RNA sequence: GUCCGAACCCACUUCAGUUGAAAAUGGAGGGGAUGAGUUGUGGAUAGGGGUGAAAGGCCAAUCAAACACCGUGAUAGCUGG
RNA sequence: CAAGGGUUCCAGGGUCAAGUUUGUCUGCCCUGGGUGAGUCGGGUCCUAAGGCGAGGCCGACAGGCGUAGUCGAUGGGUAACCAGUUGAUAUUCUGGUACCGGCUUGUCACCGCAAGCUGCGGAGGGACGCAGUGAGGUAGCUCAUCCCCGGUGAUGGUUGUCCGGGGCUAAGUGUGUGGACUGUCUGGUAGGUAAAUCCGCUGGGCGUGAAGGUUGAGGCAUGAUGGGGAGCCCAUGGUUGUGGGUGAGUGAGUGAUCCUGUACUGUCGAGAAAAGCUUCGUGAGCGAGGUGGCGGGUCCGCCCGUACCCUAAACCGACACUGGUGGAUAGGUAGAGUAUACCGAGGCGAUCGAGUGAAUCGUGGUGAAGGAACUCGGCAAAAUGCCCCCGUAACUUUGGGAUAAGGGGGACCUGAGCUGUCGUGCACCCGUGCGGUGUGGUGGCGGUGAGGGGCGCAGAGUCCAGGGGGAAACGACUGUUUACCAAAAACACAGGUCCGUGCGAAGUCGUAAGACGAUGUAUACGGACUGACUCCUGCCCGGUGCUGGAA
RNA sequence: GUAGCGAAAUUCCUUGUCGGGUAAGUUCCGACCUGCACGAAUGGAGUAACGAUUUCCCUACUGUCUCCACCAUGAACUCGGUGAAAUUGCAUUACGAGUAAAGAUGCUCGUUACGCGCAGCAGGACGGAAAGACCCCGGGACCUUUACUAUAGUUUGGUAUU
């Protein structure tokens, strides 16, 4: 759930945590961590690519396996809950009962002891990975692979969810968490249920320290700049941007998607709107 | 107060070091030219 | 990203200094002082570029485009000789 | 000590220059000398960020990126301590006592498609955050009637504990106290790049309800009949050290920033890598019927640094510059304190002086009566200030406001009882041969003290150390900023909304490949504006932009 | 131009008007609405807590002042040592009233004035310092845009690959 903190101090005043009660165990397995050093927001020239990225706690990679048809039919007990820092999603960690252990991201509802397994016969239970082809339409789906055996891609943060809508020849058009209608191959794969943590989104973080050490810079706004810097700096006293909304580089809004792609299995956009 | 120039020799050999010279034809341009002048020293 | 308060970091006021003890400080107070803290070592980003909790600020003691060398003995209806 | 400097270090000779003066002196000049490591810090070991990068991919050329790899500490690993000695070196030399890796050797025991050695990897391990409290210790410190060494005091007293001083020893080895860890015997096996008997995952049987085993804070024993530690001898030579002469080694109080401890507790923001190390095989070779392991004995153990300065007169500042410069040790009394005052260990008297009641400037001090009349403005200063007890407003988001405001006490002498701890002992469980557990103690030491009393102008008597309240504007708040005239109402912020983005994402750096975004996936990411919280956010789509459409 | 706010960080007139505070208040706080020229995310109106922000008031306190006096110190002063600097056309370098490139140590007419030092003060030497930074003129730089001309990027179709 949430936990609100009480205003003992400003910036604690409408903050609120996690209560962490999914979680069965505060450490993670020792082999399936890897060093994840931070960028800074910086490229492989060394400059800043993505603003607003630098410092913040230090993280180690959790190895999530977005494949799971490597072990298909292998039953795996859903030994852990634990909390990950590198996604808004909890992860379970896997004993497969071969010896080996994983981690994936942890559905609604799977809790300490549930055993899942993947396969085309495997059952339309939370957990259970499967092919679109033998899923049943109107399942709720997460971890959703756009090619088959790429790996899931969509529906993987907290609360997240993909709806199997139809499966009219070899592709399956589901819904993706942003309302867009999309075509995949019915080969795709995807686990059964939705993406636990679905009321993290209701965390107030109360406090510039709270973003501060979650990895981000502060942003400031192009409005009080100089009109070398942004497209809307200068200006005496307070104005808006003196034109038409724009990036620092000077791009107006409107769409970006190329409509040369080669993604015509799009049914319908997402339509977000207001 | 703290002034400019601070020393690291280990910094100081990185960046203007003979080998850090020849890296680059830039640099094997400046000892060539260091050379054709006449310095005694070429490099830090 | 609690409170008072040393070390530490800063620099609000005032006095002095102004051919200084110092090309930015000293005395007396002052702010933060478990945090968005401070600091050592090494490293990365380079000039129409970097970086900037944004002052056109900083990039080796004068940055609305560093420094060095070269074009170059630039050009000056201007001043001087 | 590090960084940095580089001979400035020591000894002798010197006084042209340097030294803000003089100088016989010197961090200066000249001559000579001085730095010793198997264990300390680096390499010979390991990797982070980052760099480079066989092939390769990208790019008119120049070049960019990057795989296999190879470097790269600020981190991981790795065997030694005490004392002594020089003019200058000392975990380096010397004495004593250790430890580690090789080589070889006496000896014991065991192997043997099937020894071993080396490569190669699997697994375990290394291996990790922040904050907080308590316990058991030890270092240190204090006191002492106890023990040793000394003194009997220029001036009233000072032969009883009155006065001063000292009351010490390491690494290593053993023991195993507190504390900590841990069931036992077998079976199977979609996994661990080749395999595994080493791991992982599962199934049984037995199993006290704890008992053994393992480990190792400190203590003890050893190391140590050794080493260190004052004043007294025929005489030393008279600013010096030699042979004797070393004497003591206890007890209590307090008590860490150190150890147990990576413990324990709480917690979200979820806290390197690789090697050394243990074990398991065998995707390589070597290798013979030779080897690996345990007490014992020989010899071998490399390279670089080591002087000296180092909160500075030797580094960064042009200076022998009231500046800057990372780490460690850091005692006593008063004190909460690493503040402040005075002292200790130790080091200094500062690199022009001598005078002189001029004005004047700077730096402090005091001040009648008044008390902001000063001034742009209470600028500056004064007042307040500490601990304990009492008491505390509007308003409030119930946390605050708040140390609100406003009141009383404090130091000294004496002191009933109340306590922490130890103690010779009284009894008592004793598994005694353990390194004990529980009631139990004339007394010592410490903490605290109702009551009574003394003195002064004054008892937080010094240094130290908020003035307070009322109202308005702005920003919600903590923070950030114009290095060197602006710290703010400016920036940021948590919160809000809009727009873009279906993942080779959008966006951005780049010619490109690539990369960041992100080893993320619409509860996500990027851009724009607004800026806690509360109540709200009205009308207009004509213009321009954006999105869609197409007669 | 709604709610809300309004002589406001916005109000020219303006010290608007009325009230409060003072003995006296161009500031302040409360209103009024006549809004030169507020207004709802360039957010509107509020708001506890916070602020080396700005403003007004009360109290305490004082050398801030009436109105200064005294004390000690580092300079200043004297002696010995050492020993700069900026600046400098000159020089045996007065004052008054004039005159003059219109503000004279230097010219005129007068007045005053023995030579040389030491400590002081700042009226002048249009004092020094800086080829005025305000203003104009010539040149430049950077910034803006529905100035011009280009161009990276983005996009349209044709053609090659096909
Ligand atoms: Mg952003
Ligand atoms: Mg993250
Ligand atoms: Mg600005
Ligand atoms: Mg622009
Ligand atoms: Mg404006
Ligand atoms: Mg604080
Ligand atoms: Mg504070
Ligand atoms: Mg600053
Ligand atoms: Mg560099
Ligand atoms: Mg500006
Ligand atoms: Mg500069
Ligand atoms: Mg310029
Ligand atoms: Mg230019
Ligand atoms: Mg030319
Ligand atoms: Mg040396
Ligand atoms: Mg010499
Ligand atoms: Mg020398
Ligand atoms: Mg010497
Ligand atoms: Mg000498
Ligand atoms: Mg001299
Ligand atoms: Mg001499
Ligand atoms: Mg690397
Ligand atoms: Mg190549
Ligand atoms: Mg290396
Ligand atoms: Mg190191
Ligand atoms: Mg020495
Ligand atoms: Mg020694
Ligand atoms: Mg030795
Ligand atoms: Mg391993
Ligand atoms: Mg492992
Ligand atoms: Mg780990
Ligand atoms: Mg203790
Ligand atoms: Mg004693
Ligand atoms: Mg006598
Ligand atoms: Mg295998
Ligand atoms: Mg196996
Ligand atoms: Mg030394
Ligand atoms: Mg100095
Ligand atoms: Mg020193
Ligand atoms: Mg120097
Ligand atoms: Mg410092
Ligand atoms: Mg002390
Ligand atoms: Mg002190
Ligand atoms: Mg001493
Ligand atoms: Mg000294
Ligand atoms: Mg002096
Ligand atoms: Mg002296
Ligand atoms: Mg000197
Ligand atoms: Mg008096
Ligand atoms: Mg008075
Ligand atoms: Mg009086
Ligand atoms: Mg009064
Ligand atoms: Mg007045
Ligand atoms: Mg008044
Ligand atoms: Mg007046
Ligand atoms: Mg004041
Ligand atoms: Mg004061
Ligand atoms: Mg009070
Ligand atoms: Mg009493
Ligand atoms: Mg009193
Ligand atoms: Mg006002
Ligand atoms: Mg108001
Ligand atoms: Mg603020
Ligand atoms: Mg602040
Ligand atoms: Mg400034
Ligand atoms: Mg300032
Ligand atoms: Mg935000
Ligand atoms: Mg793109
Ligand atoms: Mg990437
Ligand atoms: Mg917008
Ligand atoms: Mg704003
Ligand atoms: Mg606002
Ligand atoms: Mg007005
Ligand atoms: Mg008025
Ligand atoms: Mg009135
Ligand atoms: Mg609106
Ligand atoms: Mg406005
Ligand atoms: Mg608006
Ligand atoms: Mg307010
Ligand atoms: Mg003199
Ligand atoms: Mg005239
Ligand atoms: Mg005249
Ligand atoms: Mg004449
Ligand atoms: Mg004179
Ligand atoms: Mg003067
Ligand atoms: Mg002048
Ligand atoms: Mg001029
Ligand atoms: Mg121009
Ligand atoms: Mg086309």
């Amino acid at each position: 759930g949430i936990r609100k903190y009480k205003p003992t101090t400003p910036g604690r005043r409408g903050s609120s945590v996690s209560d962490f009660v999914e979680l069965t165990r505060s450490t993670p397995e020792k082999s399936l961590l890897v060093a994840k050093p931070k960028t800074g927001g910086r490229n492989n020239t060394g400059r800043i690519t993505t603003r607003h990225i630098g410092g913040g706690h230090k993280q180690a990679y959790r190895i999530i396996d977005f494949k799971r048809y490597d072990k298909d039919g292998v039953p795996a007990k859903v030994a852990h809950i634990e909390y990950d820092p590198n996604r808004t999603a909890r992860i379970a960690l896997l004993h497969y009962a071969d010896g080996e252990k994983r981690y994936i991201i942890a559905p609604d509802g799977v809790g300490q002891g549930t055993v899942v397994v993947s396969g085309p016969e495997a059952d339309i239970k939370p957990g259970n990975n499967l092919p679109l082809r033998n899923i049943p339409v109107g399942t709720t789906v997460h971890a959703v692979e756009l090619r088959p055996g790429g790996g899931a891609k969509m529906g993987r943060s907290a609360g997240a969810s993909v709806q199997l809508v139809a499966r009219e020849g070899k592709y399956a058009t589901v819904r993706l968490p942003s309302g867009e209608m999309r075509m995949v191959d019915i080969r795709c794969r995807a686990t059964i249920g939705e993406v636990g943590n679905a009321e993290q989104i209701n965390i107030n973080w109360g406090k510039a320290g709270r973003n501060r050490w979650k990895g981000i810079r502060p942003t400031v706004r192009g409005v009080v700049m100089n009109p070398i810097d942004h497209p809307h700096g200068g200006g005496e006293g307070r104005t808006s941007g003196g034109r038409h909304p724009v990036s620092p580089w000077g791009k107006p809004e409107g769409r970006t998607r190329n409509k040369k792609k080669a993604s015509s299995r799009l049914i319908v956009r997402r339509r977000k709107s207001g | 107060m703290k002034r400019t120039f601070q020393p690291s020799n280990r910094r100081r050999a990185r960046n203007h070091g003979f080998r850090s010279r020849m890296s680059t034809r830039a640099g094997r341009s400046i000892l060539a030219a260091r050379r054709r002048k006449g310095r005694v020293n070429l490099s830090a």
